[PDB]
């Protein structure tokens, strides 16, 4: 298809070598699986094969939703949202994007669409030794302005990074407590929107890290 | 030729130095460093060495020319070539793995039989403590874990990258159970490319890692309590260019000859346990709770036995022996595999029954009535099964098998009289 | 009476508590800590208490009155302590065969009933050392050897103490001296019935750890502690009387050795296979039962000049014996008594001859001419003993049902968490190659 086509172009364009095929457990912790780009016609194709019991907390197929393809704008790297099915072609229900799916394909039916638009608060800590802490980075308040808000810089490069990925948010600001932040997303479906959550928690803590 | 071709990579390179690589009966790559001014009589007359080292007494090195690779990280640049031993008189060394493989593999072929394997390469990485190698976790990552839960991401892209450099297809990556514990799962190919490719991916994560400051390790079970390391192999005999597992006809659409090559790997299972799983270390990997097979069955994909029969049909009509761990040589382990399976198929060994129910969860007294037997237990025990498995001897050539059985009776030997610190944590204040 | 002596001690020592000492199948000393005044309570009806502590529900206490001994180690304000070795039994009044001194009581009365007593009078060797931030530790306080003398033995006051208070607790001892590894120690005793050894046996492991921790020491009866050097053995020199004479001499047969003594050893050694399990039951027992140190591996009985599992030393007459060297003094000496009797009296009984004696030095031997004697291999692992001891039908009789199944459950739940631990020496192997 032309979808196809495009992700091709973009992968010779910024010279993509490996693209992970994202998915999601039923916690909503994002799970992957890293293929070189040799293989992206396999996946965009009949799939790229995995075990399931990583779902819960054996054999599926990943199918990679074509409109989510994004270059990680940190060679280069690329990600497709998959969703999963059995090995037969049949949609896995135990899968939490699919499950969105129905839901709002039942809505659908009744002439229903809804839009969501969360307001993302998250807390940015030190790290010591390595590991992860529940010190805050800043000492800052409600909507406070650096050198009170230290963590201007990252959120600056968490909506930049986002913006990179056909993504808009309405506004960022620094909370209540001491090292906390909130990144208020713009109105959009359910599913674009629970891919979009995904994805700015990923992107969060990495640039954090 | 091929030698025309070599020297045309080494004018355009820039190669100063190639390594004559090859491998001991343990699965260890060793060489010898030559300048460039040599390589003529490298790929000529052969470069003569001490043959000793494979047992773990003069030889001669012969390059395989089809194995001429530039290493990725330049010096000059650096090149190797993957080297077959023969003796003076230029007869074919015996002990050689190498060799060893492609007799098996020249045995296959005049029935017209051609295996391909494609192995689930299982591996961790540590962190290093005052320039020695740890067993402690560079990440806290769990199954198919992402960023910056998974550490290891930039090391997998750059073992992945290398690998693409020098004629290596791999067809996934991801972050497995154990914290730091990583796959790497490589495409079908003949047993012999296959076998290449599994020494080179060992040898290349070792050297990444080192220039990152970490260890990368194929040992079977480097940590108690977590998963270990295993190497699955997934496995399809081709028959005249057609796949011999696949008949559209046949119940489950099996072939025949599936039946009887996993009837003949079950038969010498307790055998091929010597050679896949070799280190004393393997047989605390092949221990209940974990994802390693202990028990002796084969099922279907919903179920994890020793083999498995996995959906895709056609020309993907394939096997999956789960036992072995990536610890092991290559080279003898398909070896010991083909010839197995092969005579399960000239023989028409009948399989038991598939145990499709889940054997963990199954009591002693069920396992009992339903026949199903275990994996050896220590190297003392595969060994000797393996001792009296005439086939795989004959198979590996006596050489090989008496290396094997005096290398792992000198690690038991030396294991078995040890005191170890569970012994003083568990008797010393009360006793 | 012997109850009346006892509170004549406790008035004339000012004893203010009691132990009811006992132990459990893994020969471990056990005990309630009774004030004086339930001491009455205690000689008649007995101290209740729960039984699931000697596995590894409800009974009775019932102290051994001849075993009543104040502990010389004086308590605060010249307060005393005593001790009383009891026999444990059923709330019914049955005795609970479960215990292992009423194991060997039973099979010491099977022996009586047809005239015969054993003597035993063991070799118990131990190491002594050092504590680091208050754990003991496998660090060897001396670097002494084989019969050194101070300063190279420095652990000569702590063996000193050790045989003064023994002596104190109506415990005669017939020498001591340094081992062949460092730190190693050994403490011969005197001969004496299988009960009263046992009792002894036990004494002396409670009062060697007391008065090692006292100077900042631990003693321990491991049998192999460290790797490369001698490990500890218990050889137990055993004698068997009928009717008051020694039924192992003859005047008139070869080598002054009478028949019941070739059909005792023929019995030991038709079942010492099983018999490991319980005279070397932990699993570094097996890391002892190696070659190149002074513990027996291969089965075969011989002369004084060579070193072999059974042993016939040179003197006869009342002092004719033999000498089993297989144990490791980590073994509960009560059932380690009771499973030699019980095959040695099998050997006596069925009249079995014993194996060739094995002059030549049987470690210098190849392995080829071996096989040709039919000489045999002691266990190598404790799950190799523990399935020859579980077919052994006359052991499992004699220890009873419920010694013999607790004996298998604590081994194999050993077994089974040292199978699957991976090992320093693993990582040390193959760690930094594959
Ligand atoms: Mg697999
Ligand atoms: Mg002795």
């Amino acid at each position: 298809g032309s979808k196809e086509d495009e992700i091709f172009r973009i992968v010779e364009e910024k010279n993509v070598r490996f693209v992970r095929l994202q998915f999601v457990d039923v916690q909503g912790i994002p799970k992957n699986v890293a293929i070189p780009v040799g293989q992206l016609e396999k996946a965009l194709g009949p799939g790229i094969h995995f075990d399931g019991s990583s779902i819960e907390g054996s054999d599926m197929v990943l199918r990679p939703d074509p409109d989510t393809f994004r270059v990680l704008p940190w060679t280069a790297e690329a990600r497709l949202i998959c969703d999963i099915e059995l090995p037969d072609g049949k949609p896995f229900m135990g899968c939490p994007r699919q499950v969105l799916k129905k839901n709002m394909e039942e809505a659908a039916k009744l002439g229903y669409v809804m839009n969501t638009g969360p307001e993302m608060e998250f807390f940015l800590f030190k790290r010591q030794d390595g590991m992860p802490t529940n010190i805050p980075q800043d000492r800052g308040g409600y909507f406070d302005l650096a050198p009170i808000d230290l963590a201007e810089e990252i959120k600056r490069e968490i909506v930049l990074v986002l913006e990179e990925m056909g993504f808009e948010v309405e506004a960022a600001h620094h909370e209540v407590a001491f090292g906390q932040h909130e990144i208020d997303f713009k109105y959009d479906n359910a599913l674009a929107t629970a891919d979009n959550v995904i994805t700015l928690k990923y992107v969060a803590k990495t640039l954090a890290l | 030729s091929k030698e025309d071709e070599i020297f045309r990579i080494v004018e355009e390179k820039n190669v100063r130095f190639v390594r004559l690589q090859f491998v001991d009966v343990q699965g260890i790559p060793k060489n010898v460093a030559i300048p460039v001014g040599q390589l003529e009589k490298a790929l000529g007359p052969g470069i003569h060495f001490d043959g000793s080292s494979i047992e773990g007494s003069d030889m001669v090195l012969r390059p395989d020319p089809d194995t001429f690779r530039v290493l990725p990280w330049s010096g000059t640049a650096e090149a190797r070539l993957i080297c077959d031993i023969e003796l003076p008189d230029g007869k074919p060394f015996m002990g050689c793995p190498r060799q060893v493989l492609k007799k098996n593999m020249e045995e296959a072929a005049k029935l017209g039989y051609v295996m391909n394997t494609g192995p689930e390469m299982e591996f961790f990485l540590f962190k290093r403590q005052d320039g020695m190698p740890t067993n402690i976790p560079q990440d806290r990552g769990g199954y198919f874990d992402l960023a910056p839960i998974d550490l290891a991401e930039e090391i997998k892209r750059e073992i992945v990258l290398v690998l693409e450099e020098m004629g290596f297809e791999v067809e996934a990556a991801h972050h497995e159970v154990a914290f730091g514990q990583h796959e790497i799962d490589f495409k079908y190919d003949n047993a012999l490319a296959t076998a290449d490719n599994v020494i080179t991916l060992k040898y290349v994560a070792k050297t990444l890692a080192l220039q990152h400051g970490l260890h990368a390790t194929f040992m079977p079970k480097p940590i108690f309590g977590v998963n270990g390391s295993g190497m699955h192999t997934n496995t399809s005999l081709f028959k005249d260019g057609k796949n011999a597992f696949y008949d559209p006809d046949a119940p489950d659409q099996i072939s025949d000859t599936l039946r009887y090559f996993v009837g003949g790997v079950l038969k010498h299972i307790r055998a091929i346990t010597a050679i896949t799983n070799p280190l004393v270390n393997s047989y605390k990997r092949l221990v209940p709770g974990y994802e390693a097979p202990v028990y002796i069955t084969w099922s279907g994909p919903n179920r994890s036995s020793l083999i498995r029969v996995p959906a895709p049909r056609g020309n993907s009509t394939r096997i999956e022996i789960r036992s072995p761990d990536p610890s092991c040589n290559p080279y003898l382990a398909f070896a010991a595999i083909l010839a197995a399976g092969l005579d399960g198929v000239k023989n028409k060994i009948e399989p038991p029954e598939r145990v499709e129910k889940n054997i963990y969860k199954l009591t002693e007294e069920e396992r009992e009535k339903l026949g199903i037997g275990m994996l050896p237990g220590t190297l003392k025990e595969a060994i000797e099964c393996f001792k009296e498995d005439e086939l795989l001897v004959s198979a590996l050539g006596e050489h090989v098998s008496q290396s094997i059985i005096n290398v792992a009776m000198a690690d038991w030997d030396s294991y078995r009289t040890q005191v170890h610190q569970w012994e003083l944590d568990r008797y010393l204040q009360t006793y």
